[PDB]
RNA sequence: CGCCACACGGGGUAAGAGCUGAACGCAUCUAAGCUCGAAACCCACUUGGAAAAGAGACACCGCCGAGGUCCCGCGUACAAG
RNA sequence: CGAGUGGCUUGCUACCUCGAUGUCGGUUCCCUCCAUCCUGCCCGUGCAGAAGCGGGCAAGGGUGAGGUUGUUCGCCUAUUAAAGGAGGUCGUGAGCUGGGUUUAGACCGUCGUGAGACAGGUCGGCUGCUAUCUACUGGGUGUGUAGGUGUCUGACAAGA
RNA sequence: CUGUCCCAACGUUGGGCCCGGUGAACUGUACAUUCCAGUGCGGAGUCUGGAGACACCCAGGGGGAAGCGAAGACCCUAUGGA
RNA sequence: AAGCCUGUGUACCAGGAGGGGAACAACCCAGAGAUAGGUUAAGGUCCCCAAGUGUGGAUUAAGUGUAAUCCUCUGAAGGUGGUCUCGAGCCCUAGACAGCCGGGAGGUGAGCUUAGAAGCAGCUACCCUCUAAGAAAAGCGUAACAGCUUACCGGCCGAGGU
């Protein structure tokens, strides 16, 4: 009577087209609910080991033994605040009001920006808190960029700019809170944001694979016994019944695979230091070696070596979070071999 | 088989038994129930049941619904109740059914039917004051049982 | 059921040949049904170590031949992960009868056993000659 | 038709727009009496409630904001009061108000506890294995009170043999 | 951002069904009209009933696609555009001339036009636009 | 075939359980009003999305020069592009 | 006994196509319906509990693997929360398969003087085409909005 | 015994894709960016109502044009044939 | 049963335009040389769309409905203290209907049957006192009593009620 069956893949996750910007979007933040602070980092791709844990589960009979657990290896240097942007509320959502920029400035952000060379500081605060007392400011967001040059194993000097909110106590407080780091130089860490042991959201754009069958692209199946041998392989049955005379957007076909920007929920940060403790000998595969500022993601992260990702308090965690794990081995066993 | 199938006057009579052989018999056990020794104007209350709409009902329909209602009286006044019913209706129209597709489709005898004109008494009871309302009620599971609609009226009978 | 405490790909299929590890009179086992277990459309049902599989029994004595039974999978040849990452794999494939109550229908086992089936089924563990 | 209600000397009653605000030494209740054509006003010692339609429809809401305000007129003097008995077969039923909510634990044996919240201006006082709802606002109070005797409700067994629970003692 | 409109309509308690219809009327004899406080319009009948109708328009659709408005900005203006030939020339122009807003962005309050007005005292089943646009999921922002 | 991640919670309802309540002095979950209540609906979350013709916003740079293309060495990209 | 709803079966009719709209069953891939098999929330019980039986709302998701048979259907086995039914040209041959029906060879039974027949059985017995338009999946080039760089907004759209 | 299957993966060679050269055919009443419904000789891109729709181009697998191909080999009819 | 088959009379389509009916051989108007002005027909006058957001009055709350005819526009038997209108009978300021309070008493726990039965298992009878009422008891209840109320009377209330 033909057996019932999910369909292939997720309607979710599209149009399954190329990535607009290699450098992730959040189209969401995180509660305001603690002291003011920056909602979200970045950093860039650099592999894979693993790293011996003590349970840290209350509720797991193995609590306090040895566990071994995966993990990536995300080089994390200090990023630059470098403007602070503000949003107004109006009868079509939210738009920008305007921004307050800095003077010192990266050696080479000019490699992607017109760097400003006359602003007015104080008129654009100013609008912003005459905006505040008209009760018309949304969100408070800053304007941040990376500085690769810090990365060697990454060959982009050019740094990648985004823009993430800053969520607090009062909207004047974390008002506040935003010009200063911004008048600062906007010199930020991941350890200013994150401590270890808490779950992060990491965005990123996937490994592109180019075009793709629905087989891969779908998992859809492939032809099975004597029609895998007749002409046809890798396509599937039909496009669909005779009526409705035209294919539906919902058949799996063949297409863009890869590339595509994707936000993993719920990733331990196993830890966060500085250094070369992490690094593979030989040198992690197609990436090169660590020595810096480094953040240890449970698990693996979308994208491949090299790609810039960013993390984001988790915003739908299901566990409460435990600090500083103990970690009592870290593999630093060539990833060659 | 549903009424459906017989239920309307778009026929012309066919009653002539001189023509018409193999007609089944009727399943009306009778037409005069209670005491039908006694006289209807030996009652203060008559009440009958009106057919609204002109049709065609088959002798099993008269049989289900006469049932119904004098099962009713019997239940409410007893085996010998001061009561008297009556079916004053009977099936004479008979009906054909064509069970070769429609070549040759004249139908085969299969039953019969009393056609009955709207406002016309299909069942009339005669009672005393006191069981009114127990003729009322089988008339009431009476007309349940028969195509059309249907009207209790109380002809002889003023203790209202 | 009980958390295993290691991850298992299940190596065995309904319809599969494994050894009966005990003292039944029951030699060789088909695999038929997994309890508690619902697949999809085309998947052969999988059963692997630590599972209660329904099975038939194809070699043995002829009171033990042909009859349906319930068991429990003992080792298999298909690795397991452990929590230190380590796999572990065996030379066969073996179950071992059960009752309703899950006790060993036999009285002795055959071979090693692994120590996630010991968690699960206590008995079948009681009657180990040897865990690993 | 027209129905003219004389206020207690006890009571004031305020009204702007379709809501009519009742203040007495016990409280205050503001209500919205909202219906098609029906004008209830405040005619210094009397409160008025007429209408140009005389239809079944009409006449049902008449009645009905009569008794409303009649209602609040009783709240903000006399003031309601519905009591209730906490009864339990094998299991001590723990009753206690907590907040703005009546929180009940071990019922039945259970170990999450049981809780509703409290509506407006509502009392729920608690003397052994009885209780008191009270209030000005007869809306808010009868409600409480119900949502106290709802919240020990059991659908999956036989009530008569688990007849553990709060109940409705009085009604006023 | 600023629109020279001939005529300010403000549509708050009034049947958008007859202001529609009005203005539809005035954009083709050349009128640039100006729908304000359209999230307060109305429109009579069982709330229930009213929304199972306008949950079906947006449940509807496909690939060729059938884009139906939640916000009350864009249920006025559609409601506007059925009561125009907006394919045609004359039926665009009209249409490009009239706009919906919320609230009133203007200095001048709007004019109410005959036989629209919405007597709340008496009436009792009836809708806001911008309960509509609610239910449908849209972000109240107005 | 390996490994990681994929809520809770709100809001409004259905069936249903009730509150206050009249027509109908009583009663009544309903007629007006209200408290609750589904894996379903809306929000939450993920993905796309300035061609949304009301075709958008902000900051800076630039209009004799800002920026871009070609070119060259290459891929975190790729059937041409 | 009476009144209906559906358009899944069967029958009827002969409107449409005989300068051909490719068959049954299966498969693969997509959407849908609700008269709901499971799951959620409920009502009744000949409701102690447990396990049920019956009913209401409800179509989000699920409804699987095998033995005989071309089979659809159905019978049977072990699992299962459950292993629901139906529409889409009895969805799906410019997708597949070709076991069955229904070509040409042959056998058996029955019928026939015979050629040969059978709403009987049986063995064997072929699957064409380089996509013009449209449709959709993905990728570009342009024009419109009207100099550039970078960052955003969110009308709407998809999701289990 | 084994990739027939669970359940698919990676690889090899020739194509496919881009470039130079060579260079057909099938098919074509017209118009044609369609989709959902309806209607119609009851199976519509073109009628009706709505919805959607900026143009051109590349690659794809074939849902529709009751796609192309063959004056149906089934069936009946002809005071046809063998 | 059919957008069925087969008659009959007639008008139409076929071979009939134009107006209307969303579209649409035979439904409505209408039978038509060209051109021009005018007035109507069917149908229509909130917008799309020419003409009314026309007037007096009433009903409907279901978006019923905004659907002459029809393969095409369904909706039935049965049911409705949803609501509007009209009639008849009876009761009522000598106080009705409902609600609330009070009374609901004795002979006597009737006789019989029965270990017992005392309004209330069954059978029969169903009598009279006090009084403003109050059954040899209408309905629950008990092993039987008890207990709780119906009938019946009084009060409170006050206008229609049935
Ligand atoms: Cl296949
Ligand atoms: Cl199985
Ligand atoms: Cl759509
Ligand atoms: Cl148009
Ligand atoms: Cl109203
Ligand atoms: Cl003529
Ligand atoms: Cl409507
Ligand atoms: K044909
Ligand atoms: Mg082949
Ligand atoms: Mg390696
Ligand atoms: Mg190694
Ligand atoms: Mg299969
Ligand atoms: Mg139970
Ligand atoms: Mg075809
Ligand atoms: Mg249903
Ligand atoms: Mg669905
Ligand atoms: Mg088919
Ligand atoms: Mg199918
Ligand atoms: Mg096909
Ligand atoms: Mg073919
Ligand atoms: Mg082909
Ligand atoms: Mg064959
Ligand atoms: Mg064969
Ligand atoms: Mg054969
Ligand atoms: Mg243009
Ligand atoms: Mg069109
Ligand atoms: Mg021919
Ligand atoms: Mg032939
Ligand atoms: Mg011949
Ligand atoms: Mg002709
Ligand atoms: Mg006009
Ligand atoms: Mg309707
Ligand atoms: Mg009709
Ligand atoms: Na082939
Ligand atoms: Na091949
Ligand atoms: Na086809
Ligand atoms: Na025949
Ligand atoms: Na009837
Ligand atoms: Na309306
Ligand atoms: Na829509
Ligand atoms: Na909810
Ligand atoms: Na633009
Ligand atoms: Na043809
Ligand atoms: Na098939
Ligand atoms: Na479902
Ligand atoms: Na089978
Ligand atoms: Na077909
Ligand atoms: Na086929
Ligand atoms: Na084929
Ligand atoms: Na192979
Ligand atoms: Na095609
Ligand atoms: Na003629
Ligand atoms: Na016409
Ligand atoms: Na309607």
């Amino acid at each position: 009577p033909q057996p019932s069956r999910p369909r292939k893949g997720s309607l979710g996750f599209g149009p399954r087209k190329r990535s607009t910007s290699e450098t992730p979007r959040f189209n969401s933040w995180p509660s305001d609910d603690g002291q003011p602070g920056v909602q979200g980092f970045a950093g860039y791709k650099a592999g894979m080991t693993h790293v011996v844990l003590v349970n840290d589960e209350p509720n797991s009979p193995r609590e306090g033994m040895e566990e071994t657990v995966p993990v990536t290896v995300i080089e994390t240097p200090p990023m630059r605040a470098v403007a602070l942007r503000a949003y107004e509320d109006t009868p079509y959502g939210q738009r920008p009001l305007t921004e307050v920029w800095t003077d010192e400035f990266h050696s080479e952000l000019d490699r992607t920006l017109d760097v400003p060379e006359d602003h007015d500081p104080d008129a654009a605060e100013e609008q912003i808190r005459d905006a505040h007392e008209a009760g018309d400011l949304g969100d408070l967001r800053l304007i941040t960029h990376t500085v690769p040059d810090a990365v060697p194993s990454v060959p982009k000097k050019k740094p990648d700019v985004m823009e993430t909110r800053v969520g607090g106590g009062s909207v004047s407080d974390r008002l506040d809170h935003a010009l200063d780091i911004v008048e600062d130089g906007g010199e930020h860490a991941m350890n200013d944001i994150f401590r270890a042991g808490e779950y992060a959201d990491v965005a990123g754009v996937t490994k592109g694979k180019g075009t793709q069958g629905p087989v891969k692209r779908w998992g859809v199946q492939k032809r099975k016994g004597k029609h895998a041998r007749q002409g046809w392989r890798r396509r599937i049955g039909n496009l669909g019944p005779w009526n409705p005379s035209r294919v539906r957007s919902t058949v799996p076909q063949q297409g863009q695979t890869g590339y595509h920007q994707r936000t993993e929920l719920n990733k331990r940060l196993i830890d966060i230091g500085e250094g070369d403790e992490p690094t593979v000998d030989g040198g992690f595969v197609n990436y090169g070696e660590v020595d810096g500022p480094y953040t240890l993601v449970k698990g693996s992260v979308p994208g491949p070596d090299k790609r810039l990702v960013r993390f984001r308090p988790a915003v739908r965690p299901n566990d409460q979070p435990r600090l500083d794990p103990e970690v009592r081995y870290v593999s630093n066993e060539s990833n060659q071999g | 088989k549903p009424a459906s199938m017989y239920r309307d006057i778009d026929k012309p009579a066919y009653t002539r038994r001189e023509y018409i052989t193999g007609i089944p018999g009727s399943k009306i056990a009778q037409h005069k129930m209670g005491r039908k020794q006694k006289d209807a104007d030996d009652y203060p209350v008559q009440i009958s049941l009106i057919v609204e709409e002109t049709v065609q009902l088959r002798h099993g329909s008269l049989e289900a619904s006469r049932l119904s209602a004098n099962r009713h009286l019997i239940k409410e006044l007893g085996e010998e109740g001061d009561y008297k019913m009556t079916l004053r209706k009977f099936p004479h129209q008979v009906l054909r059914e064509n069970k070769d597709g429609m070549r040759a489709a004249f139908g085969k005898i299969v039953g019969t039917a009393a056609r009955v004109q709207a406002g016309e008494q299909l069942f009339t009871a005669y009672c005393n004051v006191e069981d009114a309302e127990h003729v009322k009620e089988a008339f009431r599971r009476a007309y349940n049982k028969i195509t059309p609609s249907c009207r209790i009226k109380v002809e002889r009978g003023e203790e209202l | 059921m009980e958390a295993l405490g290691a991850d298992v790909t299940q190596g065995l299929e309904k319809g599969s040949l494994i050894t009966c590890a005990d003292n039944t009179g029951a030699r060789e086992l088909k695999v038929i049904s997994v309890h508690g277990y619902s697949g999809t459309k085309n998947r052969h049902p999988k059963a692997g170590l630590g599972d209660k599989i329904t099975v038939s029994v194809t070699k043995g004595t002829p009171e033990m031949r042909r009859q349906v039974l319930e068991a429990v999978v003992v080792r298999q040849r298909k690795p397991i992960r452990r929590p230190d990452g380590t796999r572990v794999k065996f030379e066969d494939n073996a179950a071992v009868i059960v009752d309703e109550n899950e006790d060993p229908r036999g009285t002795e086992l055959k071979g090693p056993i692994a120590r996630e089936v010991a968690q699960r089924f206590g008995s079948v563990a009681s009657a180990a000659t040897m865990i690993v | 038709p027209r129905v003219e209600l004389e206020i207690p000397e006890d009571v004031d009653a305020e009204q702007d727009h379709l809501d009519i605000t009742v203040e007495g030494d016990n409280g205050s209740v503001t209500r919205r009496l909202w219906y098609p054509d029906i004008d209830v006003s405040v005619d210094g010692d009397t409160v008025v409630i007429e209408s140009d339609e005389d239809n079944a429809k009409t006449m049902s809401t008449i009645g009905t904001f009569q008794s409303h305000i009649e209602n609040m007129f009783h709240g903000v003097t006399e003031g309601w009061e519905y009591g209730m008995e906490v009864f339990y077969s094998h299991f001590p039923m723990q009753v206690n108000v907590e907040g703005d909510e009546v929180v009940i634990e071990n019922f039945l044996g259970e170990k999450a506890p049981r809780r509703t919240t409290i509506h407006g201006d509502t009392d729920v006082e608690i003397d052994g294995e009885e209780l008191t709802v009270s209030g000005p606002d007869i809306e808010a109070v009868g409600q409480t009170a119900a949502d106290i005797e709802q919240l020990t409700r059991i659908n999956d067994k036989d009530v008569r043999v688990f007849q553990d629970g709060v109940y409705i003692t009085r009604k006023p | 951002a600023e629109f020279d409109a001939d005529v300010i309509v403000d549509a708050r308690d009034c049947i958008m069904g007859r202001v529609a219809s009005q203005v539809a009327e005035q954009a083709l004899d050349g009128e640039t009209v100006a729908v304000v406080n359209a999230e307060r319009a109305v429109i009579t009948g069982r709330e229930e009933q009213i929304v199972e109708k306008y949950e079906k328009r947006v449940d509807i659709g496909n690939d060729n696609g059938y884009f139906y408005p939640k916000r009350p900005d864009g249920i006025f203006k559609r409601t506007i555009r059925g009561m125009l030939p907006h394919k045609k020339q004359r039926g665009r122009e009209a249409f490009e001339s009239v706009r919906v807003y919320l609230g009133n962005p203007y200095d001048e309050d709007g004019e109410v036009l005959d036989g629209t007005s919405l007597d709340r005292l008496s009436n009792i089943k009836f809708v806001t636009l911008g309960e509509i646009s609610e239910t449908l999921g849209a972000n109240k922002t107005w």
